[PDB]
């Protein structure tokens, strides 16, 4: 009696099934217990994220309320053991005000022996725990808003008591082993299990407490500060083991160790104090701050010329020259490094998570892997940065040609039992876009860089060169490979669409959560060479060099929060498995939330009564259930993925039914698991087949006649290949050689436009040859060259 | 063995420049502070830098982080040594203020050191 | 003459960094901003009053006068 | 440098707009604005006016026509930085002014 019109099965519904038209429960529960008012719901796009991100202070008004029933659940929880009652607790059985009610599934046992059953009623509700700030109030002296902030010794680094004391007072009824500290945890899903925890529960200790962990060290009686382990938000405390002091001598090993190690740069340092941004920083290691700027697209005048006297560039054209490398201002690189403030520590369902995670490893099912030596590391980009400081020396091959394979290998073997914190380097990129905004990348050093190869590359290069799998990297679309790569997607679908989706603000909202995931994924394969012990250490040092490295922007050293980096060897592959994840969980829930009593197919009306009990019951994996699932959505739901791109064909008849993932359930999964709204205007649905995607890979793609039969040929926007043929990056002015190499492969991927019905379309071919053969008389190509590039061999 | 030895000698150079640095009485207070000589990384700026560098991107931001000659941050009182805009210019802090705001090379860097 | 504006453009901020307009951040970002609003341009109108703006920077420095030739 | 000055003047008179025509013709003869030219409404230009010959050719009582557009003269200072009234810039009283002239004027709408 005296219960609320909404129950916490509703506000965990309407935060996990948002759609923007049908809202209105959500709409009402912020209203009713005046999170915002009701002028609030007329901001234009008043549910994102990243655009009036005020949303989080607004759904933070509902986390007292959220751990109000956390705790009523945990008295709710010791009760019924007490009086001898085992049952079942859901979330429909909750009011708003967290009371109880309607204990239909609960029957008595005996005194002092009853048990509750909260695996679905925990895991639904994690995910909303972070959204709402549940534990903000734990910031507090007595755990209470109303009073003053806990004056946290600057000191304390490991909060293992703290995350306890945390865990037994809202989950204390969650049945499963918590090792706030996943150096502790037997297998992969403990971890997964135990930093889903830490990940709210590190959400109330102060952020100086995070990061590297230092000691004072002698070297022939001289002091020096480095790090001898390191403070994860996710994974708790980490020390190293090869802790050595009062040496003579440093090795050359051990330099690379401390030279990478901010410990000795930022304890050196000044106090920095950066307004321009709202990210943490440490330090500053200089004394004058440093500003970068880019410069405006060398413009070649002759080819513009040269297109405009054959028709190009004309007023009412549909080839227009939109692309062009813009200019920068000082204050770019750090509005960049701003970005990564969408970075939220989000909490997982992890019932689902445990799931999805066995499901997304059967989609890897089919590469190689396993950890190779130095010597059979093969590095071609060996002009690439080695990050700071160490390009201050020099780029990758500096340090590759002084150091032996074996001291590669010893390199790589105390990063198997140690944590090395290294220091990236953000820097503005001189590229073309259509955009006026800035553009950066990622000098992920050598130190993190040499031994990531050696733990990931045999996986990588065999996933480059699996040809018909899910995740396709590194295949060509020439020589019918394009078409090859859409009938392998188009498969046996029995009413097949096509659709694709977009990640707003990938690369700077990815969780470490699933970052984690991504990096657990990928060290599958390392069974029989490494045991468990080395696995964490090696996932300790990538989150430690990717997720929540330093960062140097400027002239000072900032910390990152977590998202990707595009300096790294995995990021290509890692951001797939990501790929996957998120579309299975938009199946898992897509099948899951529809109506099991609706269904026609006995098949699948049995599919989600199993899944259903798969992920909040029968812990242990299923081995069964995850292949039949998988080869549900093999048939069902085909996907195409590349990191940050994918294109699904899909069975519309199942879609229509709830029984496939539509685009809904993916805006539905990203909006909670990446915190990112994403817009439909920014996603492709196609149902004739006859054409390929609409976009994949950056290209358009249509079938053509070839061959006396017909193929599927990709093809590039007309304005950015004339926007790419008009402007440089100003290295060719010296030397006709690469000025006809670069319009060459120009010409080429302009190639299949000449078989576009837009005449203006084929003429940007013909126009890069008629320049081309120009060229190559200055200093022959034709189009037989170019033609052949999509003919089979 | 010239690249080993160059890299070698610029690396000794490089660490052992920011030991002079570093070691201090500030140091040896947090790790003797520590309960078992260990601490974190990101608290050590806080208690050994003599040195703040403070960079404003407006006056409004000014006002209320170093306005006139001290200010406090960190839990510890900094003077103000020099301001220098981001054109590597001096400025005076007599030229900071609303009415002359619009002709600064915003943000400005502020230097101080501890009281 | 949308393409040509836009061309133009680039050249012109181009000449105004080889001649250090990036020592002063306040006419760099102005000229920055003037470069790229006409290269977002749809409308020419805009896209030469922009120019206009962005041409007088070079014309108001001295001593590197190339104008005086033609 | 010398190549790129060479395109930019070659492109800006194909482009043959008539503000950007004014201003580089002016600046030929030594009449160059001091600032950014402002576009909106009672923004302020100043520029620099050499000699009389210059003058009579962009002013006319208090309106300035420069950059295709007209501007409301407030106030001309000299070149030993004292004011000089607009009836006072002339042919017979020329000869004693401190040319170059400020020219300080708004956007005419
Ligand atoms: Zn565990
Ligand atoms: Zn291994």
């Amino acid at each position: 009696q005296r219960l609320t019109k909404y129950t916490m099965a509703d506000l965990v519904y309407a935060l996990r099934h948002f759609d923007e038209g049908n809202c209105d429960t959500l709409k009402e529960i912020l209203v009713t217990y005046n999170c915002c008012d009701d002028d609030y719901f007329n901001k234009k796009d008043w549910y994102d994220f990243v655009e009036n991100p005020d949303i989080l202070r607004v759904y933070a008004n509902l986390g007292e309320r959220v751990r109000q029933s956390l705790l009523k659940t945990v008295q709710f929880c010791d009760a019924m053991r007490d009086a001898g009652i085992v049952g079942v607790l859901t979330l429909d059985n909750q009011d708003l005000n967290g009371n109880w009610y309607d204990f239909g599934d609960f029957v008595q046992v005996a005194p002092g022996c009853g048990v509750p059953i909260v695996d679905s009623y925990y895991s639904l509700l994690m995910p909303i725990l972070t959204l709402t700030r549940a534990l903000a109030a734990e910031s507090h002296m007595d755990a209470d808003l109303a009073k003053p902030l806990i004056k946290w010794d600057l000191l304390k680094y490991d909060f293992t008591e703290e995350r306890l004391c945390l865990f037994d007072r809202y989950f204390k009824y969650w049945d499963q082993t918590y090792h706030p500290n996943c150096i502790n945890c037997l297998d992969d899903r403990c971890i997964l299990h135990c930093a889903n925890f830490n990940v709210l529960f590190s959400t109330v200790f102060p952020p100086t407490s995070f990061g590297p962990l230092v000691r004072k060290i002698f070297v022939d009686g001289v002091p020096f500060v480095v790090s001898t382990g390191y403070h994860f938000r996710e994974l708790g405390v980490v020390h190293n083991q090869d802790v050595n002091l009062h040496s003579s001598r440093l090795s050359f090993k051990e330099l690379l160790v401390y030279a990478a190690d901010p410990a000795m740069h930022a304890a050196s340092g000044n106090l920095l104090l950066d307004k321009r941004t709202t990210c943490f920083s440490v330090a500053a290691l200089t004394n004058n701050v440093a500003f970068q700027t880019v410069k405006p697209g060398n413009f070649n005048k002759d080819f513009y010329d040269f297109a405009v006297s054959k028709g190009f560039f004309k007023e009412g054209s549909s080839v227009e020259l939109k692309h062009f490398f813009f200019a920068q201002d000082g204050n770019a690189a750090i509005s960049d490094y701003d970005y990564y403030r969408y970075n939220l520590p989000t909490m997982c369902d992890i019932r689902q998570l445990l799931f999805v995670v066995e499901v997304v490893d059967k989609y890897f099912d089919c590469y190689d892997g396993g950890c190779i030596n130095a010597n059979q590391v093969i590095v071609n980009n060996l002009d690439k940065s080695a990050g700071f400081p160490f390009n201050k020396w020099g780029k990758a091959r500096l340090y590759y040609d002084s150091m032996s394979y074996e001291d590669q290998d010893a390199l790589f073997a105390y990063t198997k039992r140690n944590v090395i914190p290294t220091i990236t380097q953000m820097n503005l990129k001189y590229a073309i876009s259509a955009k006026n905004r800035a553009r950066t990348v990622a000098g992920v050093s050598i130190c993190s860089t040499m031994t990531n190869r050696q733990f990931h590359q045999k996986l990588l290069k065999s996933i480059a060169a699996t040809r018909g799998a899910t995740v396709v990297i590194g295949t060509s679309k020439f020589y019918g490979g394009w078409h090859n790569m859409l009938k392998t997607v188009y498969s046996d679908v029995e009413t097949p669409h096509l659709m694709g989706w977009d990640y707003p603000k990938c690369d700077r909202a990815m969780p470490n959560m699933l970052r984690i995931m991504a990096s657990l994924v990928l060290a599958r394969k390392h069974n029989t060479c490494c045991n468990l012990s080395h696995r964490f250490y090696r996932l300790a040092n990538e989150c430690a060099q990717v997720l929540s490295e330093m960062v140097m922007c400027g002239g000072s050293l900032y910390v990152k929060p977590g998202g990707t980096s595009s300096g790294d060897a995995t990021t290509a592959y890692a951001n797939s498995v990501f790929n996957i994840c998120q579309a299975v969980t938009a199946n898992v829930n897509a099948l899951l939330s529809t109506d099991g009593n609706k269904i026609a197919d006995k098949y699948v009306r049995n599919l989600q009564h199993r899944l259903y009990e798969c992920l909040y019951r029968n812990r242990d994996v299923d081995h069964e259930f995850v292949d039949e699932f998988y080869a549900y959505l093999r048939k069902h739901f085909s996907m195409m993925i590349l990191s940050d791109d994918a294109v699904v064909c899909y069975n519309s008849n199942y879609a229509a039914q709830g029984l496939v993932a539509s685009i809904k359930n993916f805006k539905a999964v990203l909006y909670y698991q990446n915190n990112v709204f994403m817009s439909e205007a920014k996603c492709w649905t196609e149902t004739d087949l006859t054409k390929g995607p609409h976009e994949f890979c950056s290209q358009h793609t249509m079938l053509v006649k070839q061959g006396d039969d017909y193929v599927y040929l990709p093809y590039p926007d007309p304005s950015r290949i004339l926007g790419a043929g008009c402007f440089v990056d100003d290295i060719v002015k010296t030397d006709g050689t690469l000025m006809i190499e670069r319009f060459v492969s120009l010409a080429i991927d302009a190639y299949p436009l000449t078989k576009h019905p837009n005449q203006e379309y084929a003429d940007v071919f013909h126009l890069y040859l008629q320049y081309i053969r120009k060229l190559h008389d200055e200093l022959m190509l034709t189009n037989d060259n170019t033609s052949r590039y999509w003919e089979p061999e | 063995e010239d690249k080993r030895a160059k890299v070698t000698s610029a690396m000794q150079t490089m660490l052992f420049t920011m030991l002079r640095k570093l070691d201090n009485d500030a140091l040896n207070n947090i790790i003797n502070n520590a309960r078992d000589g260990c601490v974190p990384l990101n608290i050590i700026p806080l208690t050994t830098a003599a040195k703040l560098m403070v960079v404003v991107p407006d006056y409004g931001t000014y006002k209320n982080t170093c306005d006139g000659n001290t200010f406090t941050y960190a839990s510890a009182l900094w003077e103000i040594q020099q301001v220098v805009d981001a054109d590597s210019k001096i400025v005076q802090l007599s030229e900071i203020n609303m009415d002359n705001s619009p002709n600064l090379a915003w943000p400005l860097i502020v230097t101080a050191l501890r009281a | 003459k949308m393409s040509d504006v836009k061309c133009t453009s680039v050249v012109l901020l181009s000449v105004l960094q080889q001649l250090r307009v990036e020592s002063s951040s306040k006419l760099w970002a102005q000229c920055v901003q003037l470069h790229n609003d006409i290269l977002l341009a749809k409308d020419t109108t805009e896209a030469f009053e922009k120019m206009v703006s962005l041409l007088s920077v070079l014309l108001s420095m001295q001593g590197a006068v190339d104008i005086n030739r033609l």
